[PDB]
């Protein structure tokens, strides 16, 4: 019909662009009945891929399914959509990594959702709101590391809106109960009566009721047989409702009307990032002692120069912590880059990120939260290490990712007989060392499997010839304690001087991506 | 789950009872056992110091200790479980025993074996899997099985018998069915007359009964009887024993042929205790090791993703896909502006299933593509022995092939390959196909060779190729139209090299049950199978499973040697071809031994039915092992493409021969090494050479030069001390050594020396192949009672570019005879050879016998060389004996005016035809030639499948079908006998027309 063809058009227009997903997730949400039709079409398209072999269109579909199946207001008992989905995704076990590793984790989610309805939405909401129980307690907190100046005022307004405390524990627990009950009893329940009776109850009894509901759901998810798990959950919830004193609200022979329950806004905190180091986080961690595995969603709103020093701060918070666990003590960090280099690279790999993140309550709020919520696979950046031995015997290990000069130009930004030894290498793991010294003025390390830096050489030897080459590893030694500066990814503040020896060699808190 | 009780090493012996997942892997079971022992053990420190990789799992199966070697096999398929279920055992016991370092004696024996082989079998530097160690472990079972079941006395004495009927030219020499035998003991000799059907036991018994009165003379201890002695050829080691008529020993026959007395000495039997075998080192490896199971067990359908451990290959419906990352060589081979590209091909045998290639790029020292090549073939249709064939083509600014490498696509464990690979490519130095181009081994030189980096996909679970279930087949039918039957019969009757059109393939595969009734159609019925489709393979196995006619058919070596060629890469065709060779006598496995050794190069996997067949037949006769050793060692030292497989096979053989057979091999590899260092030094640097050699040779007797060794090309002859007054250096470019030993056996009847020519800087494998084919052709001629008096001398290649050659006594080259009178100008008198022969033979009867021998020999050598197509030879490569025999030498090379074979006017003058006149002798020569040619034509398929091999495993340079069609043209395939006779007579007249026209041109070419 018209609605079906509209949905199909949106689907075919999101799988070709940044707000073509949000528009799907805004057309479906109107009628509780639109969530099944969309799923059918997705399954159809998925089967087509299985027949064809289009390796490039699998990872986006597996993300739309996960995304829709987790908001579906209710599944009628007659519907066998989940079984068809499991049969469709069972045949990807014969595909190559990582597709088989996205399909196993989708099949697990499709069994958790087959047995215990609403479990995957109560887990998410629970965590994000920090309203868990005393048996399986968790939490997630979102920190919006945004630079007041470099970033636009629109993103400041979005961050301010996301920082306003939206829900209360009372309202959050009411929404969770409403969605747990609807997911199970479909139309056969009265959500208006349930809401009216739940409003007057006290916080403690609501918490106890939710703790029993969540424990029953978790136990039901453990049942071996699928068929009996739903009936057992229905009986347990019926007894819970009888105990809570609204038995005339469920099992109503008269049928009601389905209602769409959206995901409540998560907890967010906005902090002024004028620096580049990730020390800010440990300062924050003081009010976490009073605001308390768990997880922290650090949204590093990002510019170009920032990117460089952001990777440098990432550097510390990577190794520093790995060696001095302070934040990792409690939380598993996850950093999110908002384009407002890292961009380019993370796009060339995973299109969904480029198409969505790169193309960027207000629409920007929805799309932001949606990205942060569903993107769960990392991409490791390619960094290079440097050892800077100084005249007095000081050795400093730096970690650059963009560029690194050394020479007259390094002082200019702030000619020598610089020994140069370099070692190129082939794809077959065979190296070809070379020890050729050239007297020159400026040497710029330029970021050209792995990646091979490039060695710049400015041989202007004048009385009164600048060459660039590839390099897999480099060693630039000075001429008998002769001073020379050392740039760092086009640094304009931190440029050391009087260095003697600099060797550059190819080198949880991930940089999360969708795929 | 399955209950198993593991007996741990720590003491009283502690035991752990566990439940094992049926579909788990051996590594999973090991991990579970280790985890349980970490807790159950009273002292976990002993288990904390070490790990699961320091212990072996051993179980006793009927008094023998087997081991679980494969750390991935499916627990369900372990043969121990089947054994226990048959015996109703539960829980089974698996001992855990810690690994120990090899003792010193083990290392010494391993070093001795490595020295004998000439290659270190224990090296793991050029490998990307464990196929060769796994083959070493698996080959233990056949060796023990054959060693256990060997008769000690018949092994120790190795009689050389045959069952073929006596040729007619030998029944004339046997008068009244009686043979005269001369029996020597000590200083006494007696001539006895025995029946031709008497076994050696009856001969002895009769002797003793005759001489019982006079035993004192013969010096036979009264207390000893006919059971304490054996007969032995005087001078050689050729004991005549066993239950067989005297007329079936190849010695007696040979002596009759040559009109020589049979001289036998009474001797004591060799003690079989000299052939004791060292105790086996390793425990036996479970039999069901390379077994995967059926499709129903492996399939992922009707299961839960949490219960999936393996994925069947036939469940993958995607198109194969390989990533080419790049190529890289340290230094460019040629300097120019060139473009290069990579070509990938799937391949089965010689068939190119699919093909993809990349775009050209400039030929720098490192080229990077990172390109996914997709093949039309689906992953489920891959057959067992496929081979991704990666090739590098160079174009200027056509394309010329530079490097090639092969990678199997299903390992020896029935698993699909995956992950990154860096393979070192060979180089096309020097045609369309060669055996060297099928090897799956990589280039040993890892520092100066080109390398291709590829990447095959990775999967969550191992992907295994199921095993075809032997299920009853539906197919009934009825008679065929008498037109289609005639067409099919016409297709079947063609020669082996006739190509098949698509219509022929479709017809053969449609009526594939009528073709199965005729054995001769098997080599063509299996060439019409589309090996690129799984359904037609499972329909071919259901057809091979009904193999009654093939089993009941008589043995034809020309048909069974056609299923072992490079065209068939399936293990079930080859398997039956070997099942059909397993009934060949020991006298006929020696004729085809070299071909069967060369046919191992076509086997896609190291462990094969043919390798086990050679191993077993080697460990059973003491004369098929002397020659298997020297063929394998000749192939190892030279062929870097297949040295690791031959090394493994030779190691497997050498661990079961005995101590005597290892002493001999050592005492011969020493002589050889010492004489190769002598040769080298001589060359490196007149009277000079003379004295230099004399010195070196006289001082080698102050080193450890063995004083008695078996001649490598005549295992029955023992040579002793050098006669350094008869050695010299032959006058030739490569300066061969003319050694002359003397017999080490004091029973010999004469003082004749043993002449040996030692050659260096030349490859003799082609000579060996040609001489073997000549022996085969002489057996074929013997079948029809023809005696062409060929003289295939003994030649053998010992190592890299070195070799040993027999010396024929009283023989000379025709070139020397011509130069004895003409000089060195290039003229050729026509009566020189006749005068020389007449001078050598003064008596008229001897002269006539010599002339008849000449005639016959020339007829046979002309026919043989014409058929082989190497009859265009220089006059310097043909020798003649003083008895009139004639033979060729130096075949190592021949493999605008042309001749079919050498019939210069001197031969014709010896015969009697001075010009175009005809004489009785030239008529006899024509008749003999015609008869021999027709007899050879009778075995066209055999000679056409032996030539093709001679060419694909022989000359190193590649070859094309145009090179092979010569044999078809020479045998006149498809023509009546009259046409062949006319054709050969025309060839004879062609040689009778040119005279000295090609000889002169060889003389000019050599002088210039």
């Amino acid at each position: 019909t018209c609605t079906e063809d509209r949905i199909q058009h949106a689907l075919e227009r999101c799988l070709h662009l940044c707000l073509n997903c949000w528009s799907l997730q805004e057309l479906v949400s109107r009628d509780p009945g639109h969530f099944l039709i969309l799923l059918e079409q997705i399954l159809q398209k998925t089967r087509e891929v299985q027949e064809k072999g289009t390796y490039d269109l699998l990872a986006p579909l597996a993300l739309l399914f996960y995304s829709t199946v987790l908001c579906t207001p209710h599944f009628p008992p007659d519907s066998d959509l989940l079984l068809k989905a499991a049969r469709t995704y069972h045949r990807f076990l014969t595909w190559p990594v990582p597709y088989c590793s996205i399909c196993q984790e989708l099949l697990t989610f499709i069994d958790a959702e087959l047995k215990a309805p609403g479990i995957s939405y109560q887990r998410l909401v629970r965590a994000e709101q920090g309203l868990s129980t005393r048996s399986h307690r968790s939490s997630t907190v979102t920190v919006l590391l945004l630079n007041p100046v470099e970033v636009q005022a629109e993103f400041l307004d979005v961050a301010d809106k996301l920082s306003t405390p939206g829900p209360s524990p009372h309202s959050a627990y009411i929404t969770l109960l409403l969605h747990a009950f609807q997911a199970t009893f479909g139309a056969h329940c009265d959500l208006s009566g349930l809401h009216r009776r739940l409003q007057s109850k006290t916080l403690a009894e609501l918490e106890a009721i939710f703790t029993e509901t969540a424990e029953a759901q978790e136990l039901a998810s453990g049942i071996g047989d699928a068929a009996e798990a739903r009936q057992w959950l229905r009986t347990k919830l019926q007894a819970v409702g009888e105990k809570a004193g609204f038995p005339g609200v469920l099992d109503t022979a008269k049928p009601g009307k389905l209602r769409t329950i959206p995901i409540p806004v998560a907890r967010c905190y906005t902090y002024s990032w004028n620096q580049d180091s990730f020390d800010i986080l440990q300062e924050i961690l003081l009010k976490e002692q009073e605001l308390l595995a768990s997880t922290l969603r650090v949204v590093v709103f990002g510019s170009d120069r920032i990117s460089g020093k952001v990777a440098r701060a990432y550097s510390n918070l990577r190794r520093l912590e790995n060696n001095r666990p302070l934040l990792t003590r409690f939380f598993k960090l996850q950093f999110f880059y908002v384009p407002v280099d890292i961009s380019h690279y993370l796009g060339m790999l995973d299109p969904w990120y480029e198409r969505n993140v790169l193309g960027l309550l207000p629409i920007l709020a929805d799309m932001l939260l949606y990205y942060c919520r569903f993107a769960a696979r990392p991409v490791l950046l390619q960094v290079y290490q440097t050892e800077l031995t100084f005249i007095t015997g000081e050795k400093t290990t730096e970690i650059f990712i963009h560029s690194l000069e050394l020479g007259h130009s390094a002082a200019t930004r702030a000619p020598l007989t610089l020994q140069i030894i370099y070692s190129k290498g082939a794809i077959s793991g065979r190296s070809r060392w070379s020890n050729m010294e050239k007297l020159c003025t400026s040497v710029n390390l330029s970021k050209a499997s792995t990646e091979a830096l490039t060695l710049n050489l400015t041989e202007v030897v004048k009385r009164q010839s600048t060459s660039q080459i590839k390099v897999d590893k480099v060693q630039i030694i000075g001429s008998n304690s002769c001073p020379f500066a050392v740039c760092l990814d086009q640094d304009e503040r931190k440029i050391l001087q009087s260095v003697i020896r600099c060797e550059v060699s190819p080198c949880c808190l991930p940089i999360m991506t969708f795929s | 789950l399955i209950p198993i009780e593991f007996v741990l090493p720590t003491s009283t012996p502690e035991t752990a009872l566990l439940h094992v997942a049926g579909h788990g892997n051996v590594e999973q079971m090991k991990a579970q056992v280790w985890l349980r022992a970490l807790e159950t053990s009273v002292s976990a420190d002993f288990y904390h110091r070490l790990g699961p990789d320091h212990f072996l799992l051993l179980y006793q199966k009927k008094g023998q200790w087997y081991e679980i070697y494969d750390k991935y096999q499916v627990v369900q398929t372990l043969d121990c479980l089947r054994y226990w279920k048959v015996l109703h055992r539960s829980p089974g016991q698996i001992h855990v025993v810690q690994r120990h370092a090899p003792s010193e004696e083990t290392l010494a024996f391993q070093r001795q074996l490595n020295a004998l082989i000439g290659y270190d079998v224990t090296d793991v530097s050029n490998v990307h899997d464990d196929e060769l160690e796994f083959t070493r472990r698996r080959l233990v079972t056949p060796r023990m099985a054959e060693v256990a079941g060997r008769d000690p006395k018949l092994y120790a004495m190795h009689p050389w018998v045959t069952s073929k009927p006596l040729p007619e030219y030998l029944l004339k020499k046997i008068t009244n069915n009686c043979v005269f035998i001369v029996i020597h003991r000590s200083t006494t000799s007696q001539t006895i007359k025995v029946s031709a059907d008497d076994t050696p036991g009856t001969i002895l018994q009769s002797f003793f009964t005759k001489m019982a009165k006079k035993k004192s003379l013969m010096d036979i201890p009264e207390s000893q009887n006919e059971r304490d002695f054996v007969l032995r050829v005087c001078g050689r080691d050729e004991y005549l024993v066993g239950e067989t008529p005297i007329k079936n020993f190849q010695w007696v026959r040979q002596c009759l042929k040559n009109g020589e007395e049979i001289h036998l000495v009474l001797d004591t039997p060799p003690d079989p205790a000299l052939d004791e075998v060292r105790k086996e080192e390793w425990p036996l490896v479970d039999d069901c090791t390379g077994v995967t199971g059926y499709h129903e067990q492996l399939t992922i359908h009707g299961k839960d993703h949490e219960s999936v451990f393996t994925v069947s290959l036939w469940d993958c419906d995607r198109k194969f896909r390989v990533k080419i990352r790049g190529i890289d060589i340290p230094v460019l081979p040629r300097t120019a502006d060139l473009t290069v590209f990579v070509e990938a091909n799937i391949q089965y045998g010689q068939q190119v299933l699919c093909q993809r290639r990349t775009s050209p790029k400039p030929f720098t020292e490192e080229v990077l593509w990172n390109v996914w090549l997709e093949f039309s073939i689906k992953i489920k249709d891959l057959p067992k022995g496929a081979l991704l064939n990666l090739q590098i083509y160079c174009g200027k600014a056509k394309a010329q092939l530079l490097y090639y490498v092969n990678l199997l696509l299903i390992d020896h464990r029935f698993l699909l390959r995956h992950g990154e690979y860096v393979l070192h490519m060979w180089q096309l130095s020097g045609g369309s196909f060669n055996a060297d181009k099928l090897t799956s081994a990589t280039n040993p030189d890892k520092e100066n060779s080109m390398s291709i980096s590829i990447l095959l996909d990775n999967y969550c679970h191992p992907i295994a190729l199921p095993k075809h279930r032997p299920t009853p087949d539906p197919e009934v039918r009825a008679e065929m139209p008498n037109q289609l039957r005639k067409q099919l019969e016409a297709i079947i009757a063609t020669d082996p090299l006739n190509p098949l059109t698509a219509e022929d393939k479709e017809l053969l595969w449609h009526f594939r049950y009528e073709s199965l009734k005729d054995p001769k159609a098997y080599p063509k019925l299996f060439s019409s199978v589309k090996w690129g489709q799984q359904e037609i393979v499972a329909k071919t196995y259901q057809l091979l499973a009904k193999r009654e006619v093939w089993d009941q058919s008589a043995l034809d070596v020309g048909l069974t040697m056609q299923l072992l060629d490079c065209n068939f890469s399936d293990e079930n065709v080859r398997a039956i071809a070997v099942q059909k060779l397993e009934s060949l006598e020991d006298d006929d496995v020696l004729h085809y031994l070299l071909q069967l050794v060369q046919a191992v190069k076509f086997e896609p996997y190291h462990d094969s039915a043919l390798a086990r067949f050679l191993l077993k037949r080697g460990l059973r006769n003491k004369r098929i092992g002397h020659f298997l050793f020297w063929f394998l060692r000749s192939e190892i030292a030279q062929s870097r493409h297949y040295q690791q497989r031959f090394a493994v096979i030779l190691e497997a053989y050498l661990r079961g021969c005995g101590t005597a057979m290892l002493h001999d091999f050592t005492q011969q590899v020493q002589v050889i090494d010492m004489l190769q260092k002598v040769t080298i030094d001589i060359k490196s640097l007149s009277s000079q050479v003379i004295s230099q050699l004399k010195q070196k040779l006289e001082n080698l007797q102050n080193l450890n030069l063995p004083q008695s060794f078996r001649v490598p090309y005549d295992p029955g002859l023992k040579a002793g001390a050098l006669v350094i007054e008869k050695c010299k250096v032959m006058a030739s470019k490569k300066k061969p050594l003319w050694l002359e030993f003397k017999c080490a056996d004091p029973t010999a009847l004469s003082n004749e020396t043993i002449g040996i020519i030692f050659k260096h800087g030349d490859d003799l494998r082609q000579d060996m192949l040609i001489l073997q084919i000549l022996r085969i052709m002489e057996s074929i001629w013997e079948t029809e009672s023809l005696d062409l008096c060929l003289l295939p001398y003994g030649c053998i290649s010992t190592g890299d570019k070195i070799g040993m050659i027999e010396i024929v006594k009283d023989a000379t080259t025709i070139a020397k005879i011509q130069q004895s009178t003409v000089g060195n100008t290039g003229a050729f008198k026509d009566e020189v050879l006749s005068h020389w022969l007449k001078e050598k033979c003064p008596i008229e009867e001897k002269f006539q016998a010599a002339v008849e021998r000449f005639v016959y020999s020339c007829a046979g050598y002309c026919v043989a060389t014409f058929v082989l197509g190497i009859g265009d030879r220089h006059n310097d490569n043909i020798m003649i004996s003083e008895t009139g025999n004639l033979f060729h030498i130096d075949f190592g090379h021949i493999l605008k005016e042309r001749v079919p074979f050498v019939l210069t006017p001197d031969f014709l003058f010896v015969m009697g035809t001075s010009g175009k006149k005809t004489s009785l002798h030239f008529q006899k020569f024509q008749d003999v030639c015609v008869k021999a040619y027709l007899a050879l034509r009778h075995h066209t398929n055999l000679l056409i499948i032996l030539f093709s091999m001679m060419l694909m495993t022989g000359m190193p340079q590649l070859t094309s079908k145009e090179d092979i069609e010569y044999i078809r043209d020479a045998l006149t395939v498809g023509k009546s006998e009259e046409d062949a006779k006319k054709y050969f007579l025309d060839q004879i007249e062609v040689c009778r027309d040119k005279g000295w026209t090609v000889q002169f041109n060889w003389f000019l070419h050599l002088v210039l």
